[PDB]
RNA sequence: ACAGGUUUGG
């Protein structure tokens, strides 16, 4: 048997480290009729305008390139006892899956 | 009669009646993000004992106890469904509705992923119907509604001692929950192991109790 | 119960008293485990574990409240406040 | 009916203002307000899926046309990747004079 | 018993303190 | 009726001291199965007190002897060229080959840190990759 | 002290 740890040593989550800058590819698993709801993986899903270049070609199961800035964006305010957090990631749009 | 009791005394004299330890395992609840919880700073007091540690801001949820709480949550809930017991699936949570919608209705169990009333559990006899039966369990797919409080259900099944079985994040609150299972509510895929767990339990418990009636009209 | 009308508190006091029931052990049957000393809001409550010949020697309120729960024989003490709510 | 509440007006011929004050004589479907169905059979087990949630008619109705725009969403990304375009704009009811 | 399981160490993506304008001038 | 007393105890205590008292005259279905696998918590209810004073979590970081090597990767050429693909159960990334070409430059019988970490930077050309010095 | 009455629209 496998032990968690072990298994979590050896994640690419673990391997990334810190989620600041980096390059993640992430499937589309939903689509407003501006907003692209990217599923980067790791826990939530980004949400990103669509580009002016290629905009037809962002559909639903497209997978697109990001460079991830914050894995869940969570902050205090006045008065507060835990974070605000927003159920969202924070990261950019650069390409499709080039290849 | 006295044969009925047998029916109801054989599945307690047994651990895994329902041979659940095939449904999962430490691997198979990893790769659906069901690990990963909230950051640090969202972390409820009541969590800490659930947590295996913080990765770079981001809390990790141990998988050995999320198993050794699941093994337990998905026995009681086979049993409950075996022992033709109420479920009933109860989510505030405005991305997977749909999906527990369909799994309760699959299983042939009662859902609430909408708008909670106020007296629904407590003032049952006036808001449901004038003799109404109360659910045997209810099982938690978001414990914090919208509001990213805890839900009116949480409280009032421990006012109707009503059984709860409930999915806990890093910022829940499991005080009341008679089985919380430490994992993830908010990945796509964490949400959907644990819905089609729940399926196949009450999947299997409700055949099983079929086949245990088949051979009690064979026993007379 | 509250209500406009007296009777009409007592029977929305009695069909909602039933609703928040407690369940007391009582040692023997008779006396409670052991001696308790409890502060709440206000109100002090020193209440002492008696033998069985020292039947309800408590306040008049306490002394009902054990009647109906089956405690026989205890000693209690009020200080600080006396509100019968508290 | 033309023939009885005809029949009705002259054979109890009330004369009054308001007109559902005068006797009148119905099948009882009209009469009597539609009464709710039985809810839950002998054992006490809810029939439909969604009584517990106050609303089992309007709940269920939210539910089913989700579960058809999902349908529809998911056969037009098929159609699209498939690059076909068989449907046409069915919502322009103006002539008609729908609402 | 287990090799993988995390050790107390310091945080190695520690950024550096960003310095004023006139961090160490005169 | 019952006890509708949530912070009094446990369900399983409130329904059980109210049958040894005689007023709930019918067991309840899951009373067994409680009895039976009872969880490994009683449902007690704890109320969420704040946390004052030099009293803090008693939780501990995740960190291992990798993200040392980790950190000079991203601090040296960032992010690899490889971007991460978090779907892939058993992916391994440049800064994953570059620890693996550290662990066993360090069984190699070496202790100095730039001869442990230019020659795996030199080593990672040997597979055909890149790698891109940030200056 | 086994306590009770009494401040106030409450
Ligand atoms: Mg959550
Ligand atoms: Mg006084
Ligand atoms: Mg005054
Ligand atoms: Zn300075």
């Amino acid at each position: 048997v496998e032990s968690f740890a072990s298994m979590l040593r050896h994640s690419p989550l673990t391997q990334m480290g810190p989620a600041k800058n980096k390059l993640v590819i992430g499937q589309i698993f939903h689509i407003v009729e501006d907003d692209l709801y990217i599923d980067f993986g790791g826990k939530f899903h980004c949400v990103c305008k669509r580009p002016e270049v290629d905009g037809e070609k962002y559909q639903k199961g497209t997978r697109v390139r990001l460079r991830l800035l914050d894995l869940e964006l969570t902050s205090r305010f006045l008065g507060a006892t835990t974070d605000t957090t927003i159920l969202e990631a924070d990261a950019v749009l650069l390409g499709l899956q080039e290849s | 009669n006295d044969l009925r009791d047998r029916i109801l005394s054989e599945p307690l004299k047994h651990a895994d009646f329902f041979n659940l330890k095939e449904l999962f395992s430490v691997r198979s609840l990893f790769d659906a993000r069901v690990h990963l919880g909230h950051k640090a700073g969202c972390r409820h007091r009541f969590m800490e004992p659930y947590l295996f540690g913080s990765r770079l801001g981001q809390d990790i949820i141990d998988l050995e106890q999320t198993a050794a709480h699941l093994q337990l949550a998905l026995n009681f809930t086979a049993h409950v469904a075996y022992r033709e017991g109420i479920i009933l699936f109860v989510s505030r949570h405005r991305q997977f509705a749909h999906l527990i919608e369909t799994t309760a209705r699959d299983c042939g169990e009662y859902a609430h992923t909408r708008y909670f009333k106020g007296g629904l559990l407590t003032n049952a006899p006036l808001l449901l119907g004038p003799g109404v039966r109360l659910p045997d369990l209810i099982i938690f797919l978001h414990t914090l509604n919208n509001v990213f409080e805890p839900h009116v259900a949480v409280r009032d099944a421990a006012k109707m001692n009503i059984p709860t079985v409930g999915i806990v994040d890093t910022n829940c609150n499991p005080a009341l929950i008679t089985y919380p299972v430490p994992g993830n509510d908010d990945s796509p895929p964490a949400v959907r192991l644990f819905c089609r767990l729940f399926q196949v339990a009450i999947s299997r418990a409700k055949e099983k109790r079929r086949q245990v009636e088949a051979l009690y009209r064979l026993q007379g | 119960g509250k209500a406009t009308e007296r009777a009409d508190a007592f029977r929305k006091a009695k069909n909602r008293a039933v609703h928040y029931l407690h369940y007391i052990e009582r040692y023997e049957d008779h006396t409670i485990y052991h001696d308790i000393s409890l502060k709440f809001k206000r109100t002090h409550i020193k209440m002492k574990k008696q033998p069985r010949g020292y039947g309800l020697h408590c306040h008049r309120a306490i002394m009902t409240i054990c009647r109906l729960i089956g405690i026989k024989d205890l000693y209690a003490k009020v200080s600080g406040s006396v509100n019968m709510l508290n | 009916q033309e023939d009885i509440d005809r029949a009705i007006a002259y054979l109890f011929p009330s004369g009054l203002f308001e007109k559902r004050a005068r006797p009148i004589m119905k099948h009882p479907e009209e009469i009597f307000p539609k009464q709710r169905a039985i809810q839950w059979g002998e054992d006490g087990r809810p029939f439909h899926f969604l009584f517990y949630t106050g609303k089992q008619s309007y709940y269920s109705l939210m539910h089913d046309t989700y579960g058809k725009l999902l349908d529809v969403e998911k056969h037009h990304n098929q159609l699209r990747a498939k690059d076909l375009l068989a449907e046409k704009t069915k919502i322009l009811k103006d002539p008609i004079g729908s609402r | 018993s287990n090799e993988d399981l995390p050790v107390p160490m310091e945080n190695p993506y520690k950024e550096p303190l960003k310095k004023c304008i006139l961090c160490e001038k005169h | 009726a019952g006890s509708r007393l949530e912070t009094v105890g446990s369900i399983f205590s409130r329904t059980r001291d109210l049958i040894r008292a005689g007023v709930l005259k019918e067991k309840p279905l899951w009373l067994d199965i409680y009895n039976a696998f009872p969880p490994l918590r009683e449902p007690v209810f704890r109320r969420p007190r704040l946390r004052y004073g030099k009293a803090k979590a008693a939780v501990q970081d995740i960190f291992y002897h990798e993200d040392r090597i980790r950190a000079k990767f991203y601090s040296a050429y960032g992010s690899g060229p490889k971007a991460f693909d978090l779907f892939n159960p058993n992916f391994k990334s440049t800064c994953q080959r570059f620890v693996e070409k550290y662990i066993e430059l360090q069984r190699l019988g070496e202790t100095d840190e730039e001869k442990l970490f230019v020659e795996a930077g030199k080593a990672l050309l040997a597979e055909g990759v890149t790698l891109r010095r940030v200056g």
